[PDB]
RNA sequence: AUGUAUUAAGGAGAGUAUAACUUAAUUUAUGUUUAUGAUAGAGGUUAUCAACAUAUGAACUCUUAGAGAAAUUACUUAAUAAACGAAGUGAAUUGAAAUAUCUUAUUAACUUCAGGAAAAGAAAUCAAACGAGAUUCUAUGAUUAGUGUGAACGAAAAUAGAGCAGCCUAUUAAAAUAAGUAAAAUGGCUUUAAAGCUGUUUGAAUAUUGUGGGGAACCUUCCUCAAAGGCUAAAUAUAAUACAUGAGUUACAGAGAAAAGUACCGUGAGGGAAAGCUUUGAAAUAGUAGUUUUAUAAGCAGCUCAAGCAAUAAGAAAGCGAGAGCGUACCUUUUGCAUAAUGGGUCACCAAGUUAAUUUUAGAUGCGAGCGAAUUAGAUGUGCAUAGUUAAACCGAUCAUUAAAAUAAUGAAUAGUGUCUAAAGUUAGACCCGAAGCCUGGUGA
RNA sequence: AGACAACACUGACUAGGAUAGCUGGUUUUCUGCGAAACCUAUAAUAGUAGGCAAUUUAAGUAACAUCUUAGUAGGUACAGA
RNA sequence: GAUGGGGUAGCAGAACGUUGAGUGAAUCUUAGAUUUUUUUUUUAUAACUAAAUAUAGAUGAUAACUCAAGUGAGAAUGGU
RNA sequence: CAGUCGCGUAAGCGGGGCAUAGGAUCACAAGAUACAAAAAGGAAAGAUCUUGGAUUUUUGGAAAAGCUACGCUAGGGAUAA
């Protein structure tokens, strides 16, 4: 078929509540590992700092002069002290502070984007759910911390703990790879929680989200707002001209 | 078992890396491939050297000169014209203009000194349309009047196109009048717009005056010529008679 | 290494609570918060068991009055490095396979002057018949136009980004709008012949009611600007300090310097080290021990055949090896080397096709007559291809030669573009090591 | 006396800025194929360029080699005067 | 019951190893990870078995795939 | 093949000589072509075709004398005693 089904939970019970459609250009792909390949490669390169120096005969200190006469002395022949063939010389091809980073057409780029989500949601890892995706902290502990109530050590211990039986229980905590949840802006409770409690998953905004990001954990919890954003600006080879972007086929039961 | 770490490109796409100077067995050790003792070997050799024998384009000299005058055209077919409107993707119903050949993508993406109708595929153009380019050929021009269409050549330059497209300036296939009896409602006509717009420029030169002044090229001057007057600015018709 | 922020004179000698710094070398006070901080005790030498913020006493000598053999004399409330900037002067190595023009190169270097920056700057500018609108920095334009016999050298318009600011009543105090000037000849510089700089000899005009300059020999029309008077922040350069980041270094690395311009060398200018920690302990090398062989023999010390010795014990033979035979090291360089041709005392470590820009090809792969890039509504941002042909334009699926033309003749027509991997051409140190010499500035009788 | 000018003087020392068609060196393994020391040009003859041509792997083959049969060009050995 | 097998200059293909990086908030380790040795086996520039010695819970080690190179030395009267 | 000339009754022959021994580019000079013309009209300087002047004789094309026993460096034993 065209299109495909997504499923938006209410994420603190997961219960079904509204019913998406998709093209299946978008999240029935197939799997290109090439192509992945090819994206995940031209991020690392990006990243890369590329800062490494290092001197040549060119750039050591000292003189130039010449170190013994051209000949009588009976020793092997000898110039500029700075020569690599010396002890504190300069490495001829030693690294320089350049630039790392490669080219992927916007095209290609955006075909390994719709690819990993394609690969997440064939495989049943891809989790999307309404917006407003935060973690359910207690009234109680919330009503404290605020307060001042709480100490730091306190305060960062029931997080720890809060979040790690939450993530045990829905089998998404460490025993089940990880979970990374991405969100539309941040929100305190959800990058809170994570920075605290990093065994258990991760969160991160949809304009930090990179291609490798969408295949390190286990599952990918993202919004319905995220999600729809994410694939409105990661398909350049689809829209040159469309195709089904967010169609709402069973609306929530207000 | 990971899928990062499973990827990879396909085979075909890596090739073999050649580190010379590592060893015998790598086949390129000890010499890298240069020889034994040579000037290629130990320095360099210019690239324009022969040995010393002088090149041909010394005992024969460089032929010709290049034109840096001659305008760059876009070549357009008549072909390719009615390959787009057929697509819809050019409306035939209203004037085409060059803000409509660049935007359209007949053309390409490159904007040059100039737009030029070809005659290619005029055996199967039978569209009625209003086109207006800076020049065309004879076999274009009957194949769109023969067609039950109109053409007109107009000056342009790569300056005027830019304008065109970018929206600063408005096209028109008529020049500027000249004479106190226009100042008023040419006048007129630009403070009804009530935004700034740049006027599209008229020939200047003799042979630039004299392509759009003959109606061969169908030229939006040749209006201002009699019926038995010559496009020329300098030579004239002459006589036929016993006198 | 880069980026960000802040700052805009540097060193030495000797002395001193040896974390404490100037003969006062651990001065004296204020405010706030103090474990819910900051990021109901003991302790004044058995000390400084308090951080932040704001003040405060002291702070020697030389560079640095004069003089002198700097850290002295003699006086006294004596005091400013480098780098970066502008102008002036201005090479040679090098390349052209020699070499004069050229290139190297408005380079290095030197001198003068100046500030925290300096310089430049609000068109006598560019464009081309449409218009832009000061200066400065970066990229593209551009291995372009063009110059040159060559080798090579090499713009501007425009575009994008960083910054953005205009004025003379200059936010610091200036013009009555500029005459020995513009310009010419001549000698040079720059350079494309224009424009711009200039020694010598000469020498104009007065404003769009078309006066003057420019638009690349030159004249003309038109357009454009208004010299011979000035002010102006920012983006830029350099140094110091602090912080951030790292498929940067981790001790023969990083820096020359993990205690350094010190020790040491040199009359001098100048040259210029070694050296981390409590961990680990490789090779070479030396003296022994165990097993085995060796005093009738002419071994690049290995290989083929192999007696014997070798395990206190059931099981289990690694190693050394008598004797027989084969074998004249390695590398380099050469027609050809055991060669008495080259190089190496041994071992360990350091040590050589790399990077950038540009221009290509193969394979793979994205899109596809488009590719790439960039982007409430609109516009915007290199390039390549899409049509060929000619010296070139007109021309054009046709074009060129045929001095008129004409199937008379001959040649030339159909998928590109981006990325990755790898190999490449070009320019840069360009795979690594090595001269004699040339030039500039300093040092020494 | 080409003598001396602080290891150096037919032109010192020191700092800054080179080239070298010459010599030497250029570091792991496996696999496949595999030359040349000739011609032409050169301010060349220790160099270099273009060919002949080594390699890679595609597109062709009325390819290339050899023999047989028939045919052709050309004057050596020999023999002769 | 396929065909082929010396090799310098040189051209080409396929791999191993070294250092760092990603997966890695991963995997394993006093029931012994790691131990520059010795030993055993496997068509093997490599890894593996076992033994002996010492004793770490991570500033430890590590398969596989991939990324990037200051990546491989009996040869320079080379340097320390 | 086109153009247009000569000789020949005609077929036909003729793009120098019975054959084999005379160097370019650049610059310069003389003719033609109508290509481009740095705002525009012209021009200058260029482009195309024809043609001319060379011990460019180291004749694929530098404007070029010696000494060193005071000599130096890189190499060759690829050439000597
Ligand atoms: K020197
Ligand atoms: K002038
Ligand atoms: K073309
Ligand atoms: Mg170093
Ligand atoms: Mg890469
Ligand atoms: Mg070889
Ligand atoms: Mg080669
Ligand atoms: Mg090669
Ligand atoms: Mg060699
Ligand atoms: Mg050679
Ligand atoms: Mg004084
Ligand atoms: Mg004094
Ligand atoms: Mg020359
Ligand atoms: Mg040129
Ligand atoms: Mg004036
Ligand atoms: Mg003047
Ligand atoms: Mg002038
Ligand atoms: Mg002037
Ligand atoms: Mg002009
Ligand atoms: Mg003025
Ligand atoms: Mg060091
Ligand atoms: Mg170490
Ligand atoms: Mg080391
Ligand atoms: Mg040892
Ligand atoms: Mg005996
Ligand atoms: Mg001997
Ligand atoms: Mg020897
Ligand atoms: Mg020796
Ligand atoms: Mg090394
Ligand atoms: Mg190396
Ligand atoms: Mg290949
Ligand atoms: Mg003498
Ligand atoms: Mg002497
Ligand atoms: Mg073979
Ligand atoms: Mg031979
Ligand atoms: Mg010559
Ligand atoms: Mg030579
Ligand atoms: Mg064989
Ligand atoms: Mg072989
Ligand atoms: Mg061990
Ligand atoms: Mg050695
Ligand atoms: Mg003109
Ligand atoms: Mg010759
Ligand atoms: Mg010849
Ligand atoms: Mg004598």
């Amino acid at each position: 078929i065209t299109n495909v089904p997504v499923t938006v939970y209410s994420f603190p019970e997961l219960e079904p509540r509204s019913l998406e459609s998709y093209s299946a250009r978008h999240l029935h792909l197939p799997l290109r590992r090439d192509i992945l390949h090819l994206a995940v490669i031209y991020e690392g390169d990006s990243t890369r700092r590329g800062m490494a120096s290092t001197k040549t005969r060119y750039e050591v200190h000292g003189s130039h002069k010449k170190m013994s006469p051209q000949k009588g002395t009976g020793n092997a022949r000898r110039g500029t002290r700075q020569s690599p063939l010396m002890k504190g010389g300069g490495k001829t091809f030693g690294p320089k502070p350049r630039d790392f980073s490669t080219k992927l057409n916007k095209k290609v780029y955006d075909l390994a984007w719709r690819t990993a989500l394609s690969y997440r949601y064939k495989r049943g890892e891809l989790i999307v759910t309404e917006d407003g995706l935060d973690l359910p902290l207690p009234n109680d502990f919330l009503w404290l911390a605020g307060g001042g109530k709480l100490s730091r050590e306190l305060e960062d211990g029931y997080v720890r703990k809060w979040v790690h039986e939450f993530m045990t229980s829905l089998n998404w905590g460490k025993e089940a790879g990880r979970t990374t949840f991405i969100t539309g802006d941040k929100r305190p409770n959800l990058f809170t929680g994570f920075e605290l409690a990093g065994a258990e998953g991760r969160a991160l905004e949809l304009w930090d989200v990179d291609v490798k990001d969408l295949l390190e954990t286990g599952r990918i919890v993202i919004e319905r707002s995220a999600l729809k954003e994410m694939i409105e600006d990661h398909q350049s080879d689809l829209v040159t001209r469309g195709p089904n972007l967010g169609e709402v086929l069973v609306r929530a039961p207000r | 078992a990971s899928i990062l770490a499973s990827l990879s490109d396909n085979r075909g796409a890596y090739h073999k890396r050649i580190r010379k100077g590592r060893g015998p067995s790598s086949g390129y050790g000890k010499t890298a491939g240069r020889g034994t003792k040579g000037q290629k070997a130990h320095g360099h050799v210019k690239p324009w050297f022969q040995g010393g024998q002088t090149p041909l384009i010394v005992s024969h000299g460089r032929k010709g000169f290049v034109n840096q005058f001659a305008a760059d055209m876009s070549e357009l077919n008549l072909e390719k014209l009615q390959e787009w409107i057929e697509a819809g993707r050019i409306d035939p119903t209203k004037p085409i203009t060059p803000k409509e050949i660049i935007k359209s993508g007949i053309i390409g993406s490159s904007i040059k000194d100039g737009i030029k109708l070809l005659g290619r595929g005029k055996e199967s153009f039978k569209i009625p349309v209003t086109i207006t380019v800076s020049r065309a050929s004879a076999s274009a021009i009957e194949a769109i009047e023969a067609a039950g269409g109109k053409i007109v050549t107009r000056f342009y330059t790569k300056e005027s196109l830019k304008r065109l497209v970018e929206g600063k300036s408005l096209h028109t296939d008529k020049p500027l009048p000249v004479g106190k009896e226009h100042v008023e409602e040419i006048l007129a006509q630009a403070r009804s717009l009530k935004k700034k717009y740049y006027r599209l420029p008229d020939p200047t030169s003799r042979w630039d005056i004299e392509y759009y002044r003959d109606p061969a090229h169908r030229g939006y001057l040749s209006h201002q010529l009699a019926p038995g007057e010559s496009p020329s600015l300098y030579f004239k018709v002459p006589t036929g008679g016993e006198k």
